[PDB]
């Protein structure tokens, strides 16, 4: 497991920035999904369950002003940066594993 | 001997992006 | 100049987190001072100028729930993390240079 | 030929930590 920091800017205003940290890359990708699912939950408070296509989650990520992460590398004790498109791919891989 | 310090479990932080907050629509009928 | 990201959590609540990025370590340290000075400005709107001892700025930094930074290293294209006490020292060095 | 896109200069972000916001004191006289 590599400690992972997620940097989030939902809109063009930097006043909305936040960050989160996770024990692994996988937990970070699970966290991105949870962030979207919380958005859907507040949009649909009366729905006990929601199904979405991965494309909807990717649309949501695309529409974020900024999303990136930083993955701890033990061999240099530094953080490797990865951008939105890298995150989306790791989410696809995660969800495919989860489905199986 | 120093005192051992216990506290409640820290909840995992899950950001609420508040994307619907103050989102309004105005409709004119004229 | 090394691109530098600053992670700020003012209080125990993670809902107050923010981050900022800077073109250099020096600009990041200048930014930490500016963050404190803005706090003093809102505390003292009637004061056109405020003088403070460095110890007051360090007290303010100490009282932040979390402060850390990430400094881009071109030789590995990764970010090296540094904690609150490293930042305070780099601020001391910056202000000493500025005074001279 | 593609259009060159110009926009206003982006202001440098300087966080307002809002540390005095909603800070209250209650004083009893009894």
């Amino acid at each position: 497991m590599s400690h992972t920091i997620l940097l989030v800017q939902p809109t063009k205003r930097p006043e909305g920035r936040t960050y989160a940290d996770y024990e692994s890359v996988n937990e970070c990708m699970e966290g991105v999904c949870k962030m979207y699912e919380e958005h859907l939950k507040r949009m649909n408070p009366n729905s006990p369950s929601i199904t979405y296509d991965i494309s909807q989650l990717f649309d949501f990520i695309d529409d974020l002003a900024d999303l990136s992460c930083l993955v701890y590398r033990a061999d240099t004790q530094t953080y490797q940066p990865y951008n939105k498109d890298w995150i989306k791919e790791k989410i696809y891989v995660l969800l495919r594993r989860q489905a199986q | 001997p120093r005192t051992a310090r216990h506290a409640p479990a820290v909840r995992k932080f899950s950001p609420d992006l508040k994307l619907l907050k103050d989102v309004k629509i105005s409709v004119s009928f004229t």
